């Protein structure tokens, strides 16, 4: 399968073999087993030429996984600044929610990646979005002792 | 990978460690030469201390599997086996701090403790590891020697007294030892002790040495024991353990001589070109001098001029009436004369019998089918399996259904002993599987469903995992057929 | 797939027998001292089939058929190796045929067999022609086929038997012999042509008025009915080649595989119609039950499988046209699970006599009619148990009529449930 | 460079002859071998003398067909250990094909077969000649192509199917044969043309003028076609040099790699613009396989012109048809249409019906209604086992009835995958 083989390479992080692959004509949206495309785990990993490469290949940049995750969720939660920018100005769900109720902007205030929040935010990011046990982004700056974030959320 | 196990990476020891937890489930009951890890119990006791917690338990898991293939014969190796392996098993496992890697070594002490005659050399063994720094390893191995106990117990112990005196030495010092868990855990191993012969025995030696606290606490749990003073039935039984008036012969009666009984004009009539000379010569001296008997002379009766005029009817003769009614006569030989077809009569009527089964009039093959079954229940299976299978391998249709047929009637009434290195089992793999997979491989489809049955009715005697490797090479749509009468079939 | 061993046994076996060896020695243009007298290379291209001389093996109990055959026109050209007689008859018992006296002479037979098939390139299969009704062609016949079957089951079995009728024999015995012969026919041969001498009488009376039909009337619609269904088998041609090719597209069912055979046009003993018949007149004769050598009517039941053969000069185009044509038409005559069920094939030269002909080789289900017929009869006679000391004293069980009658009542069953059965 | 030819079945053996007597033409090779004149050695090799000798295997159950190449023109062109013929054939029966008369003499053919390998340096893989509905093509096909998977498994294997039609049929169980080959077969190759002998009647019919066409006629047009795809193959084009980029161009998914072929033009010989012929590529009447590509997707699409064709003239006749006409593509599809072009002419036979032209071009399309194919054989299937019929044959030829089963739900499985991907 030709669509494995480019997951190999978009997670690994083997920026030549994506174009070898993709020459190929492997799916560019092929789905792993927990639904996961190669633009999910180059954004997870860090690959930022591999991203913009399959996003002009027409990736689905607000791609889903079984639990809900886009590939904007998963560069907010590593803390991946080139990636996230290139994602939004691919037309990415800034307010996307996965399964367990958190957007990115959740993602990346918890990891306490400030440089990427105030970038979703600028992006209309839901500062009031809620997750699953009902906390904002603004109630974890406040239970995670983060002034620095608290001040930054409300920017 | 045979080698590997002693690699110097870790992950390639992994490997033959998962390898070898296979090779234990998948290779062969009687055993491979590659099985000797028996003989070398060096090795084992090497990979049980494994310098990496995750291959360790690896190790363990294999050495288990290992240890519970070991449960088929002749393996009588299991003392040299208990000394090599529990001290490392003991030391290094019941130590651990790992959930799995303990949970299997305990068992594998269980296998290796039902190995022996009793308890007592695997209990001598692993005692002086009760004086060791570390407390878990002692807070376990007292845990484990209580459970070799609860589900063993002392039974076919040469000098118990010795024993008793040698479990109950450490006894006053752990229940007094600094852990909790070494104390809380020898209060059940006396326990364990009373449930057997307590308390009264007990009470003398070692209640009396303990905190009173403590002798409190174990005569409230000898309230909450329930049960005989000792047990009835133990939880567990050892290797010889659990396996652990004649009737008479009607066949005794006086015997009857026929060949007084035969006339001047048979053997022209039998040897006649009008076929109701042959018939009739035939029908009469089993109509008027066989059937009325009910056991023929052993003593001093040759038969075998007889029988291989029988036989070149069966054979040869054209009349089909003529088979049938002589095959009949075979079979009343055979039958009113037990244990005389040795082999010269035997031989004599057995590959013409195999040859005609070609006949499919439901009459004949009735009569030679049944024959080939009398031949075969006073000589099975003298030459009867080599000659069966040739003829399984012949040009003849219907001669290959029925002579299968015919080893799958033989293979049920197979109680041949033994236990082991039988006639069957020399020819198993070699000939027989090797013969019937080309019946289960036929053009016709009722030829290869009696090949079906006769592989079936074969794994039923033979197991359906030394087979195994055969079975991978047919057709998984071929294999639940084959399947399908292993469910049905009986011996 | 190339040569083909042929039999004869009995007396009918012999008769018919002789007969086709004289339709196709002349289409061949071999003469009665068996030299190559033709002139086309098309008579030549496939004479390896039949012919070394026929590789025909001629059988009977009854002694005088030897010389009914050889000072018949043809019969100096058969080996004389392969006449193989008895001493006495059998005289009308299946059982004689079966059991005792057949079953002597039938090693003698096989021997025969044995060697022409020895020196054959590749055997096709075998050929037998023979009568149900009687003794030894039904009787030492299928005891034959089945030591055959045995003995050769590589190969197919192709057998012309022909069905006794009160029209033609008065002799109440024949139900019992051909009960008993097609209990054998149906777990022995690949593909059986039923020759109905009750519709050869209804031929050669009401369609050739002719008042009192012989039995050379008679044998001459068989003799014609044979060249005409192993025309693709003796000349060069595309379909249904060879035997088992023939029954591979024939007989979807094992135990159903009695054809009812009919071809057209029928003529008298060397008359001549002077005007030769069109491609659309010819197809029309094939649902015409007049034509058919089996006395069953079509139209009461439904085709399984067809095979067409045109001989003659004519429109490929137009037989196509016409086939296709006659198919839709009476769509609901042919079964709709099967498609193109029906399948025809054209050879230039023509048979003796005849400027175009065609015959119609089906699988159908009316020919449960056939052996209701026999059924019936073998049953009013066996439940009086008229003559069964003849069959019993030779060996025979009373089971066995028991079972033959109700082995061909399942295969009357089983015509009767593909009859019924429907695609949706 | 080297691909080996194989020729299963009267079918394969007598399109055979078709092509290697076109190919032949096309390369100004002689009847006996020789050449009074690289690119063209990938398909053929060279004795000592000046004779240049096919890559070919040609493989029957029976002589009679073979015995004709043997003893024709082109007996010189083979070496005779190449034509391989038994005696009893498969009588239209897969089972014969694939169990019982095949594994008599797979082992012979597999070895004359490592003979011309042994002779290849940088061997590419296979091409592959048969029926669907003939017992040898179906069954003894299948059979080779899974021993070649062992014996040459790291390489392609391209087939050339001759699919069904009742105007040329010779048995009833053709539907069955081909669906036990398509299920066996469809693991071991890598790319498969298929030719609805339908398609090639009507043509033939319509546009050679022709009342009753011969085989003769069917596969001169046939073997104009398959010249047409390996043309690429023996003159060094640029588009699809060699066997792997047939399955990159035209195969998105292993199972799916079965392509449409449309061929324009076909001129009676009692001319046309670059316009007008890529017109016809989109005109179901000239397909080889008889389906409506309007109603499916096109998973890839390429074009193989061959003459006196002007770059920029395939340019404008693109934007024209990717304009003017609708022709849908899947979303994960490149869309663009891949092409080559090959200035030699068209190769005619001397004699033949089908008229000498200027330029032609050959379009292999992906598209998911050929599916409708597929559809057509498994109905005609499935009528015939709801009653069973005809599969005593089979059985009683060393088949398991369940290999029945488990190839009709690997073609409605197939079925399903072609769906999926249009919609
Ligand atoms: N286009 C084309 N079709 C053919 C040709 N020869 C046979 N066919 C078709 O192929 C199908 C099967 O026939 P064959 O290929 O001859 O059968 P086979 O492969 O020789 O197998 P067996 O004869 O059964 O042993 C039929 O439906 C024919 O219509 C041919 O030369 N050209
Ligand atoms: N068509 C035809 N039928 C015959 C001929 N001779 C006998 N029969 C039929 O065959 C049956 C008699 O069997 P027959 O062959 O004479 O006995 P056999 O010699 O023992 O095989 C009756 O049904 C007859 O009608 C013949 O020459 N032609
Ligand atoms: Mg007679
Ligand atoms: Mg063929």
């Amino acid at each position: 399968d030709l669509g494995k083989k480019l997951l190999e390479a978009a997670r690994a992080g083997q920026d030549d073999e994506v174009r070898i692959l993709m020459a190929n004509g492997a799916d560019v949206n092929a789905t792993d087993a927990s639904g996961l495309t190669p633009l999910h785990l180059a954004a997870t990993y860090g690959h930022l030429e591999i991203v913009e490469v399959l996003l002009k290949h027409g990736a689905d940049v607000n791609a889903i996984d079984i639990m809900g995750s886009t590939p904007l969720h998963l560069a907010a939660l590593i803390g991946h600044l080139e990636i996230v920018e290139v994602l939004l100005k691919h037309g990415a769900d800034v307010n996307a929610v996965d399964t367990w109720g958190d957007t990115p902007l959740h993602l990346a205030a918890i990891m306490g990646h400030l440089e990427i929040v105030e970038v979703l935010l600028k992006h209309g990011a839901d500062v009031n979005a809620q997750d699953k046990f009902g906390k904002t982004a603004f109630d974890i700056s406040i239970d995670n002792g983060n002034e620095d974030l608290a001040e930054i959320l409300q920017k | 990978l045979e080698q590997r196990a002693s690699h110097k990476v870790w992950k390639a020891r992994l490997n033959a460690y998962q390898e070898l937890n296979n090779l234990f489930t998948k290779s062969s009951v009687i055993p491979n030469d590659v099985a000797n890890y028996w003989l070398d119990p060096e090795l084992f006791a090497s990979y049980i201390v494994d310098s990496n917690v995750v291959a360790q338990e690896n190790a363990i898991i294999a050495l288990h599997t290992l240890l519970e293939y070991i449960s088929q014969v002749p393996n009588v190796s299991t003392s040299k086996l208990r000394l090599q392996w529990i001290p490392p098993l003991v030391e290094k496992g019941l130590s651990s701090s790992r959930a799995a890697t303990k949970a299997k070594a305990t068992d594998c002490i269980m296998l290796l403790t039902q190995s022996d005659t009793s308890i007592q050399q695997t209990v001598n063994l692993m005692l002086p590891s009760l004086s060791n720094k570390l407390p878990r390893l002692v807070s376990s191995c007292v845990k484990c020697l209580a459970t070799i106990i609860e589900e063993f117990g002392f039974i076919n112990v040469s000098d118990i007294n010795i024993l008793l005196s040698e479990i109950l030495e450490p006894l006053p010092k752990l229940s007094s030892h600094a852990d909790r868990n070494v104390r809380s855990e020898t209060m059940n191993l006396i326990l364990q002790i009373y449930k057997w012969f307590g308390k009264e025995l007990l009470q003398e030696l070692l209640l009396e040495k303990l905190k009173p606290i403590q002798q409190r606490d174990l005569s409230r749990m000898f309230e909450k024991y329930e049960g005989t003073i000792p047990p009835k039935q133990q939880p567990r039984l050892f290797q010889w353990a659990v396996p652990a008036n004649a009737v008479d012969p009607f066949e005794l009666l006086p015997p009857s001589v026929i060949l007084d009984k035969f006339p001047a004009d048979f053997q022209t009539r039998i040897s006649s070109t009008k076929w109701k000379d042959r018939v009739e010569a035939l029908e009469e001296i089993h109509n008027n001098v066989l059937k009325p008997v009910k056991k023929l002379a052993h003593k001093n009766q040759d038969y075998s001029d007889y029988l291989r005029v029988l036989a070149n009817v069966i054979q040869k003769d054209a009349n089909v009436q003529a088979v049938t009614i002589a095959a009949n006569s075979v079979q009343l030989l055979c039958n009113s004369l037990r244990s005389n077809f040795t082999r010269s009569y035997g031989a004599i009527v057995l590959v013409p019998l195999l040859e005609r089964t070609k006949e499919k009039k439901p009459s004949v093959n009735e009569a030679i089918c049944s024959a080939l079954d009398a031949v075969a229940t006073y000589c099975g299976f003298d030459d009867c399996l080599e000659e069966t299978l040739n003829y399984m391998k012949h040009k003849t249709p219907q001669v290959r259904i029925e002579c299968t047929k015919f080893l799958t009637r033989m293979l049920q009434g197979w109680k041949s002993d033994g236990p082991l290195q039988n006639q069957l089992l020399f020819k198993l793999l070699p000939e027989v599987t090797t013969a019937v997979l080309k019946i289960v491989n036929d053009t016709q489809p009722t030829t290869r469903n009696t090949g079906f049955e006769c592989f079936a009715t074969l794994m039923k005697l033979v197991g359906e995992r030394e087979l195994a490797d055969p079975l991978e090479k047919l057709d998984n749509l071929k294999k639940k057929k084959i399947y399908e009468y292993y469910e049905k079939v009986e011996v | 797939m190339r040569e083909i061993v042929h039999i004869q046994a009995g007396q009918c076996g012999n008769q018919i027998g002789a007969k086709f060896w004289e339709v196709i020695s002349d289409e061949h243009g071999i003469d009665p001292t068996g030299s190559y007298h033709g002139d086309s290379d098309l008579q030549l291209e496939r004479i390896n089939v039949y012919y070394n001389v026929p590789r025909a093996i001629l059988v009977d109990l009854e002694p005088g058929t030897m010389d009914s055959v050889r000072s018949g026109p043809f019969g100096q050209i058969f080996r004389p190796d392969n006449f193989v007689f008895g001493q006495s008859g059998a005289g009308n018992n299946w059982a004689k045929g079966h059991y005792t006296e057949g079953a002597e002479l039938v090693d003698s037979v096989l021997d025969v067999v044995r060697k022409e098939s020895e020196s054959c390139d590749c055997l096709q299969g075998f050929q037998l022609t023979h009568s149900l009704g009687g003794g030894t062609g039904s009787g030492m016949g299928t005891l034959l086929i089945s030591k055959i079957r045995e003995e050769y089951p590589d190969r197919i079995m192709n057998t012309f038997s022909v069905v006794p009728s009160p029209k033609v024999s008065d002799t109440v015995v024949e139900p019992y012999n051909a009960t008993l012969s097609v209990h054998q026919l149906v777990e022995n041969t690949d593909e059986t042509y039923c020759i109905d001498n009750e519709a050869l009488y209804d031929i050669c009376f009401r369609t050739l008025k002719l008042t009192t039909p012989t039995y050379g009337d008679l044998n001459h619609l068989v003799s014609a009915t044979m060249s005409g269904v192993t025309t693709c088998l003796r000349f060069p041609g595309q379909l249904n080649a060879d035997l088992r090719k023939l029954a591979v597209n024939m007989v979807p069912f094992p135990r159903l595989h009695f054809f009812m055979p009919g071809f057209a046009p029928l003529t008298s003993r060397g008359s001549q119609q002077y005007r030769a018949l069109t491609v659309p007149e010819l197809t029309q004769q094939m649902f015409d039950a007049k034509n058919m050598m089996a006395a069953c009517d079509p139209r009461h039941g439904r085709y399984l499988t067809v095979a067409a053969v045109f001989r003659g000069r004519m429109s490929m185009k137009e037989v196509d046209e016409q086939m296709l044509n006659v198919q839709n038409k009476n769509s609901s005559y042919f079964v709709e699970w099967i498609p193109n069920n029906v399948k025809t094939a054209v050879c230039d030269i023509p048979p003796r006599g005849l400027k175009m002909s065609a015959t119609f080789i089906g699988n159908s289900t009316a020919i449960q009619e056939l052996f209701k017929r026999i059924s019936e009869q073998f049953t009013a006679m066996f439940r009086r148990k008229a003559f069964l000391h003849w069959y019993t004293g030779e060996g025979m069980d009373e089971m066995e009529f028991t079972e033959a009658e109700s082995n061909m009542n399942d295969l009357v069953s089983e015509y009767q449930q593909y009859q019924d059965a429907t695609a949706d | 460079r080297e691909c080996i030819s194989i020729h299963v079945g009267q079918a394969g053996v007598q399109i055979g002859n078709a092509c290697w007597e076109l190919y032949c033409l096309e390369h100004g090779i002689q009847p006996d071998g020789q050449m009074p004149s690289d690119s063209f050695n990938t398909f053929f090799s060279e004795t000592g003398a000046g004779k240049h000798v096919p890559r070919a295997v040609f493989v029957d159950l029976e002589p009679t067909v073979i015995d004709e190449v043997r003893t024709g023109t082109y007996r010189q062109l083979f070496h005779p250990e190449q034509l391989i013929t038994g005696k009893e054939d498969a009588a239209n029966n897969y089972a014969r094909g694939h169990y019982t008369i095949g594994k008599e003499i797979i082992d012979l053919v597999l070895d004359r077969i490592r003979k011309l390998a042994d002779q290849c340096t940088g061997l590419q893989g296979f091409s592959v000649f048969h029926s669907f509905g003939g017992g040898t093509g179906s069954g003894f096909t299948s059979l080779l192509m899974e021993r070649l998977s062992v014996d040459y498994g790291k390489k392609s294997k391209l087939e050339f199917s001759i699919y069904p039609a009742p105007q040329v049929s010779t048995a009833v169980v053709e539907p069955y044969n081909s669906i036990l080959t398509t299920h066996t077969t469809l693991e071991h190759s890598d790319c498969a043309f298929m030719v609805d002998n339908e398609a090639i009647y009507d043509i033939c019919r319509r546009n050679l003028d022709i009342e009753r066409p011969t085989y003769t006629n069917l596969n001169r047009l046939i073997g104009q076609i398959v010249s047409s795809i390996t043309a690429s193959l023996r003159f060094d084009g640029a588009l699809n040099v060699d066997l792997t980029e047939f399955q990159t161009n035209l195969v998105p998914y292993p199972r799916a790699h079965f392509p449409l072929a449309t061929y324009a033009p076909v001129i009676s010989a009692e001319q046309l613009s670059v316009a007008e012929i890529t017109n016809a590529c989109f005109e179901p009447a000239n397909q080889m396989v008889k389906c409506d590509p309007r109603h499916g997707k096109y998973m890839a699409c390429c074009l193989l012109y061959r003459g006196d064709v002007v770059p920029k003239d395939v340019n404008a006749a693109i934007a024209t048809i990717k304009t003017k006409r609708t022709i849908q593509f899947v979303d994960w599809c490149p869309t663009g249409f891949k092409v080559g072009i090959n200035y030699e002419p068209p190769t005619v036979v001397p004699g033949g019906d089908l008229a000498k032209v200027q330029r032609a071009v050959c379009m292999l399309s992906n598209t998911t209604a050929i599916a409708e194919a597929w559809a057509r054989l498994d109905h005609k299937f499935d009528l015939m086992y709801a009653k069973r019929a005809f599969v005593h044959w089979y059985v009683g030829e060393g088949m398991e009835e369940g290999e029945f089963s488990e190839a009709r739900e690997d073609m409605a499985a197939l079925e399903k995958d072609y769906e999926e991907v249009g919609v």
